[PDB]
């Protein structure tokens, strides 16, 4: 269900158990979680300017 | 972010710090003569 646009890398931050994505102090998602493998992934915003 | 740039100035700080090194120079070698000729 959660739609958006970026660049999927990987980050190395250690997610909770019970935890499904994660959000900055503007929040925006800049971090979600694979349903399949369970892995750290973060988003970037793709080039613009 | 959604559609905000910051700019980058024009002269960096390398060219402040010589204005003032010339700044105190042309004071200490020359006083107040420098300012009007």
């Amino acid at each position: 269900g959660l739609t958006g646009t970026g660049v999927l890398t990987k980050s190395n931050k250690k997610f909770l158990p019970f935890q499904q994505f994660g959000r900055d102090i503007v929040d925006t998602t800049d971090a979600v979680r694979d349903p399949q493998t369970l892995e750290i992934l973060d988003i970037t915003p793709c080039s613009f300017g | 972010f959604n559609g905000l740039t910051v700019l980058p100035p024009l002269l960096t700080d390398e060219m402040i710090a010589q204005y003032t090194s010339a700044l105190l120079a042309g004071t200490i070698t020359s006083g107040w003569t420098f300012g009007a000729g």
